[PDB]
């Protein structure tokens, strides 16, 4: 019937990239820059969150089936966004994705994208389909994020506050492989528990079951504590690589 | 798998004819070799290019594999033209979308004139179609293209529901802007007559009111060629659209515009007069002029023509297939 | 685009409907028949009819009534077509000059309705008040007859009963009173309202609902003295007056159905009762006068009078002379006799009228080696059946051979010097549990005759149960001589075989000649037959002989000579057989994308097929991969009642909504979807059903200059017994003729004030579609029939084109010409 899109982390060392020399960081490396790569260039398009999301995820997807070395990540991504515009019924026409890439990228980085940046782009949609099974139809961390928090009741402005604080560790996590781990469900689940900690918020207050300790397990049944410390510890992961630091 | 799907080639059928001429590509009568199933298979060509694989396609693939209900059209899995190998820049090859073959189209029954619908054949279809219809809207999938010929029966007497190459998802809760003209002009909901732009899931529930009467005069309702004449003649039947009925016509693009002849008094119940009570009222309420006041899906379930039908009595249409001849 | 005329050979010989009055003089005594189309006026004699006038309408004609409204000298006529178009016709003359007038018109059609299963039904009350028409279920039209009313404006009556049989006006009423015989669930019963002008609805009639016989068909208004109706059936005729009810069901007329009713006296004393299967009874209601000075009907009679035609209308005239009014057979005058003849008999003929009646089959072929072809259809139905020999020579002549059973196909073999006919006739579940023939027929009276002992079948084991008295279709293979013809030979298929489809051809190497005959296993329970048959006869030194014989699982509904090969349609399978050197069928190729293959033309190596629904498909056999391929399918959905091929690129198709349409090839071979869309160029309403089509002309053409613009030859016949034909034209000369149309039509008066733009609009139910690429060589051919002065009022700024000339003027005396060219091709 449908196809299965969840892999265990162990799975991860045996990616066509890994097998071909690449090691774990750099196609970490990859992953991020292709992600953001998409988001950045359908964010300056004005395009949807979840057209954005949708794109990445047909990223991430692509290449636990192909190498890095034999598809340049960023031409993918364009691809990706621009079949995630027709999927998700935010359209853009080709040409209008390749001059936001070329002005986002360097001369190095279009170089790419070869001496016809479009055609690139527009043969690859058949590997893509093909590729993600055409199984079209994703589901997002956002929907849940949201759909939980309105089931939320108490003080608007702390709870107002894990929302967007859980929205931006949910963006932040598209560029891990986070997507290709756990459904969408738990992602929302594992943001709103890592916003609760660092805001020092007991979100089972808030519930219809205040008593109810592991307040998750009415949205999401069958999750342990395990998986959502192993989602928060990989976002934060993120934060302490880099220069950046938890939102708050 | 079963699941991972634009890998089978297209050699696994024996292509029968040719059914139909489609908007992405024609469509074919197939039989699958290894199960002697027939198929019909709708060939998508992106070797046009001009936008890649044609939305028409991907929407009827994202929506079609999340909607299952008897009287929603399955798709099987898609299949390919042989690939050229090692050679994806010049692969030109095309993708054919598998659905299960449908003995006969709505539009070809009514048009050859070879079927009659009793009261009990009428209530059987209707029920199928507009728990369908339900299953979409419940779903929150507007179809926007509902005509005769979409609708798709089997000799048997199930009906599905078909080409889903418009369809759209429908939040209530952040009105979206959407494309006025979407039905077929004959099938075409008055709000969208006067650009509404924002429509309602009641777009859907006005073409299968149209199927509705015209499956008890084997004719269809409203047979215009201009936008304008459309309007002229729902207004005959329905009466013109007034505040006085619609209070929100004010707010329509064209309400000031395209004004009918006259301001029309509703006769719906006097020229249909020959339908049967049940029938009756549920047309009057399926072709209401105002989208908040016209009933939905559901509640032409929970009518007393469509209640109590048993589905399990399929009866089917009455298609003669011999003393046609002669 | 394609280019393509019509023009009619032979004008409908079937009689559609008949009436009696006062109308082209309030003294002489008319009969005006109505075939197809075409209204004949006559005048009754003391020998027979005299004729005095003929029109065309533009319209098919559907009802047909004489009135006469208080304040007119002489009758008046009204016609409804089948497209609703209706009007109000008065007879004038002026000397020698014989013209109709249009009093009122309009149509009546309704935007919503749904049209009834016994058709379109009008009548008219007995004081001339209004017009009632029953057009749609549910509902009744009233035309009132007002003196302003010249565009016969009407109303609509809500009625709750929605299935009508039958609606006449009843006599003898105080307010205009509607009988009417309608069927519900519960059976059929008798209903009577009164039509309120005033009110503009119904009111309580007469006299109550009364439960009738399950197939009660007919109302007859029975005039004052009696008053009420009749009501006829199977097995019962019954009079119905307020309290009064009466029933006789004697035992004659339960073996044949009653059609056809007529008035004998006026005072309603006599009535003539026709059925199906030819005889003519006399309904007699017997008066009985009480003292009060009151007549009551007293009792039925039914009376056997003889023999006629199978009738479609019946008309009583004056004296003994009743005109038979046929649409199966020849029309009739007889004369009913006081005294019988000594066979027992009433009836004696006196006149017989050509009638072609249905004809569900043709061939052309040349007979005498005249280089001009003759037209052998098989035409009439049951007793009236027959073959019709037709040639030119300015008349047509016409031989008819008698079969007395149906004729259903034919086909014509030179090497045997005779006709293969294939022909039907009823028998009937007899008391020995087999069956017997109500006369002898041509299959009977064969001078060498055969029976099929073909072993295919025979396992059975499926029950089919015969109760006595039910009918059976018996069909028959005749040959026929083709100068004497008489039926040499009769082949009786297997019991429940009908007989589908004939060719006769040379196979593959094998050099004899043979008739192959398709047949269909026919059974009650079958929705579509299941078991058929091809077979394979030889005719040689006076007897048939069984060649071979090739089950197939469906009926071979079509088949035709293909290469050297047999081209046959089984069901939806349309199959392509070679004929071995051990003269037995062996299947090469088959197609099966289609819903029923009924009929089948070729050309070359290509492949016309028509479906029951899905209009045309051409198909093209491959010979160096030995299969079809699908070349183009016409998408649009129609009914097809016959095909045929014009051209490579041009087909032909008849719709059963009495439409003709052509097809081409896209011939814009940009993209494989373009040239598999055969695209629908030309549209018309013929209004005729065209049964078949076939290649030929019956005109001399040996040792003639058989020079005209049109180019090509197709005829066809249809079921009213009109004969047509359809020929091509260039560009020029269509563009010259469509425009010379359009001036005639503006100069050129017609019946009852009907567009003629509207008439051959293309028409089903559901659409209404403009004509495109046929001229109509009927409206044509009439240039050469207006006065003088509107000649040359049309051909007034008439220019030529793409001739020597790119402008060229026409003059009125250079179209005469340009016409009579064009009365030679029919
Ligand atoms: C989509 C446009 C088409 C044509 O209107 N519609 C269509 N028609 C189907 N069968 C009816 C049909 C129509 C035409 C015929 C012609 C010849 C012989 C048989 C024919 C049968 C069908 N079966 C399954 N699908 C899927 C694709 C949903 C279908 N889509």
């Amino acid at each position: 019937t449908k196809p299965c899109w969840y892999w265990d982390k162990k799975d991860l060392a045996h990616t066509p990239s890994q097998l071909e020399g690449l090691d774990p960081a750099t196609e970490a490396r990859y992953r991020r820059e292709g992600a953001r790569f998409i988001f950045d260039v359908g964010t300056r398009l004005g395009l949807h969150y979840d057209t954005l999301a949708t794109g990445i995820i047909y990223f991430h997807r692509f290449y636990m089936f192909h190498s890095f070395k034999q598809f340049p990540r960023y031409v993918t991504g364009a691809c990706c966004l621009f079949l995630a515009g027709k999927v998700e019924e935010t359209p853009k026409k080709c040409k209008d994705i390749i001059k936001t890439a070329r002005s986002l990228l360097n001369d190095v980085q279009f170089g790419q994208f070869g001496d016809d940046p479009k055609e690139e782009v527009m043969v690859l949609e058949r590997i893509l389909l093909q590729t993600i099974k055409f199984d079209l139809q994703v589901e997002h961390p956002y929907q849940f994020l949201l759909k939980y928090a309105k089931q939320l009741k108490g003080d608007k402005n702390k709870i107002q506050k894990l929302v967007q604080m859980a929205w931006t560790f949910v963006n932040d996590s598209l560029c891990t492989t986070l997507s290709l781990q756990w459904e969408p469900e738990i992602i929302a689940v594992a943001v709103m528990y890592l916003a609760g900690r660092l805001c020092k918020f007991e979100i089972q207050e808030w519930t219809s079951k205040p008593m109810y300790r592991r307040w998750w397990e009415q949205f999401v049944q069958d999750v342990p504590v395990d998986v959502l410390e192993d989602i928060c510890h990989q976002i934060l992961d993120l934060y302490s690589q880099g220069k950046q630091q938890m939102p708050h | 798998t079963e699941s991972d799907w634009g890998k089978r080639c297209v050699d696994k059928f024996d292509i029968i004819g040719i059914i139909g001429e489609g908007t992405y590509g024609q469509v074919y009568k197939a039989k699958d070799k290894d199960t002697g199933e027939l198929v019909a298979l709708k060939k998508v060509r992106l070797d046009n290019e001009k936008e890649g694989f044609p939305i028409t396609a991907i929407r009827e693939i994202k929506i079609l594999r999340q909607l299952i209900h008897r009287s929603v059209v399955n798709m099987k899995e898609i299949v390919t033209d042989k690939q050229d190998a090692l050679d994806f820049k010049k692969d030109k090859g095309a993708f054919y979308l598998v659905f299960e073959y449908m003995d006969h189209d709505l539009m070809g029954l009514l048009e050859s004139g070879l079927v009659h619908f009793s009261e009990d054949h009428i209530k059987s279809f209707m029920k199928q179609l507009m728990e369908g219809l339900e299953y979409c809207h419940k779903k929150n999938f507007l179809h926007r293209d509902i005509k005769c010929s979409n609708i798709l029966l089997n000799n048997s007497g199930q009906i599905k529901l078909a080409d889903f190459g418009l369809a759209r998802l429908y939040n209530s809760e952040e009105s979206r802007p959407y494309t006025n003209k979407v039905i077929t002009l004959w099938y075409r909901p008055p709000e969208l007559l006067l650009g509404e732009e924002r429509y309602t899931p009641a777009i859907d529930v006005w073409s299968c009111g149209c199927i509705l009467g015209e499956l008890f005069t084997k004719k269809p309702i409203f047979q215009a060629n201009l936008e304008l004449a459309q309007l002229e003649l729902i207004s005959r039947l329905c009466g013109s659209p007034c505040p006085a009925v619609w209070p929100d016509v004010i707010r329509l693009p064209y309400f000031n515009t395209m004004k009918p002849k006259k301001q029309y008094r509703r006769r719906l119940r006097e020229e249909f007069s020959f339908i049967p009570s049940a029938a009756l009222d549920l047309l009057d309420h399926m072709l209401t002029l105002d989208p908040s006041k016209r009933c939905t899906a559901e509640q032409t379930l929970q009518s007393d023509f469509l209640k109590d039908v048993e589905l399990s009595k399929m009866a089917p249409p009455d298609l003669p297939h011999w003393q046609d001849c002669h | 685009m394609s280019y393509n005329y019509v023009v009619t050979a032979q004008k409908p010989t079937a009689v559609n409907g008949c009436v009696t009055g006062h109308f082209t003089s309030a003294e002489d005594l008319n009969l005006l028949i109505a075939k197809n189309t075409r209204l004949e006026i006559y005048v009754v004699t003391a020998e027979g009819l005299r004729p005095v006038k003929e029109v065309g309408m533009y319209g098919k004609i559907a009802v047909m009534e004489l009135f006469r409204p208080k304040g007119e000298s002489k009758d008046l006529l009204f016609i409804l077509t089948a497209k609703y178009n209706a009007c109000i016709l008065e007879y004038k003359q002026s000397g020698e000059s014989i013209d109709i007038i249009t009093r009122a018109h309009g149509n009546v059609q309704d935007r919503i309705g749904r049209p009834s299963e016994t058709g379109i039904i009008g009548i008219i009350d007995p004081e001339c008040r209004m017009i009632g028409l029953r057009l749609y279920d549910g509902l009744f039209k009233v035309i009132p007859l007002d003196r302003d009313n010249k565009e016969l404006k009407a109303f609509n009556i809500r009625l709750e009963e929605l299935h009508v049989i039958d609606v006449k006006f009843l006599y003898g009423c105080q307010a205009p009173t509607i009988c009417f015989v309608y069927q519900d669930p519960q059976g059929r019963h008798v209903k009577t309202y009164e039509v309120s002008l005033r009110e503009k609805e119904f009111n309580k009639g007469p006299w109550k609902q009364e439960n009738v016989e399950a197939e009660a068909s007919m109302v007859i208004a029975v005039p004052e003295p009696f008053g009420g109706a009749i009501i006829i059936g199977q097995e019962s005729i019954t009079y119905h007056n307020g309290d009064k009810y009466l029933a006789i069901a004697p035992p004659i007329i339960k073996q044949s159905t009653i059609v056809c009713h007529n008035r004998v006296d006026p005072n309603g004393s006599r009535y003539l009762l026709g059925d199906m299967e030819g005889r003519l009874f006399m309904l007699l209601l017997e008066k009985e006068e009480q003292m009060d000075g009151t007549v009551t009907l007293k009792d039925l009679r039914v009376e056997l009078l003889g023999e006629t035609s199978i009738a479609e209308c019946l008309t009583y005239l004056d004296n003994g002379v009743v005109f038979v009014g046929s649409r199966l057979g020849d029309s009739q005058l007889v004369k009913l006799n006081v005294d019988s003849n000594e066979q027992g008999s009433y009836v004696v003929a006196m006149e017989t009228f050509t009638n072609l009646g249905p004809i569900v089959d043709m061939c052309v072929v040349d007979l005498e080696r005249q280089g001009q072809g003759q037209l052998v259809t098989c035409s009439g139905a049951f007793k009236e059946g027959s073959l019709r020999i037709i040639r030119n020579g300015q008349k047509l002549h016409i031989r008819t051979v008698p079969l007395y059973e149906s004729p259903r196909k034919i086909c014509y073999q030179e090497v045997s010097q005779c006709f293969g006919v294939l022909s039907s006739r009823i028998e009937v579940q007899d008391t020995s549990g087999g069956t017997t023939a109500l006369r002898p027929s041509a299959s009977t009276q064969a001078l060498s005759s055969s029976v099929s002992s073909s072993k295919l079948f025979s396992s059975s084991t499926a029950p089919h149960e015969t109760s006595f008295g039910e009918e059976v279709e018996v069909h028959n293979l005749l040959i026929i001589d083709q100068h004497t013809f008489e039926v040499l030979h009769a082949h009786q298929f297997l019991q429940n075989e009908y007989a589908l489809s004939l060719v006769s051809c040379k196979l593959g190497k094998d050099p004899n000649t043979y008739f192959i005959v398709g047949t269909a296993m026919v059974y009650p329970e079958e929705a579509e037959p299941k078991q058929g048959r091809i077979v394979v006869f030889q005719y040689s030194d006076g007897k048939l002989q069984t060649v071979a014989e090739k089950e197939v699982k469906g009926a071979v509904y079509s088949m035709v000579e293909f290469n050297g090969k047999l081209l046959a349609s089984i069901n939806s399978t349309v199959r392509l057989y070679e004929w071995t050197t051990e003269k037995e069928l062996r299947t090469e190729c088959n197609h099966y994308n289609n819903i029923m293959a009924l009929y089948l033309k070729t050309k070359g190596d290509f492949i016309l097929v028509g479906d029951l629904m899905r209009s045309v498909l051409l198909l093209a056999y491959k010979p160096m991969e030995g299969n079809f391929e699908e070349i183009a399918r016409d998408f649009n959905p129609n009914w097809m009642s016959a095909v045929e091929i014009l051209d490579d690129d041009n087909f032909l198709g008849a719709e059963n909504a009495f439409n003709l349409f052509v097809c081409q090839k896209d011939s814009a071979a940009t993209t494989d979807e373009e040239r598999q869309h055969l695209q629908e160029v030309g549209l018309f309403h013929l209004g005729e059903f065209v049964n078949v089509f076939c290649h030929g002309s019956l005109v001399m053409q040996n040792l003639g200059e058989t020079s005209t613009p049109t180019q090509g030859s197709v005829l066809f016949g249809t079921v009213n017994g009109m004969i047509g034909l359809v020929t091509s034209l260039s560009e020029s000369w269509y563009n010259l003729l469509l425009d010379m149309q359009n001036r005639l039509n503006k100069v050129i008066k017609s019946v009852g004030k009907i567009e003629h733009s509207f008439w051959r609009s293309f028409h089903t139910e559901r659409k209404t579609e403009p004509a495109t690429g046929f001229i109509d060589g009927d409206l044509i051919e009439s240039f050469l029939d207006i006065s003088r002065p509107k000649m040359q009022e049309v051909v007034a700024n008439l220019q030529y084109d793409d001739g020597s000339g790119m402008k060229r003027e026409a003059t009125a005396d250079d179209l005469i010409k340009v016409v009579e060219e064009l009365t030679r091709i029919h």
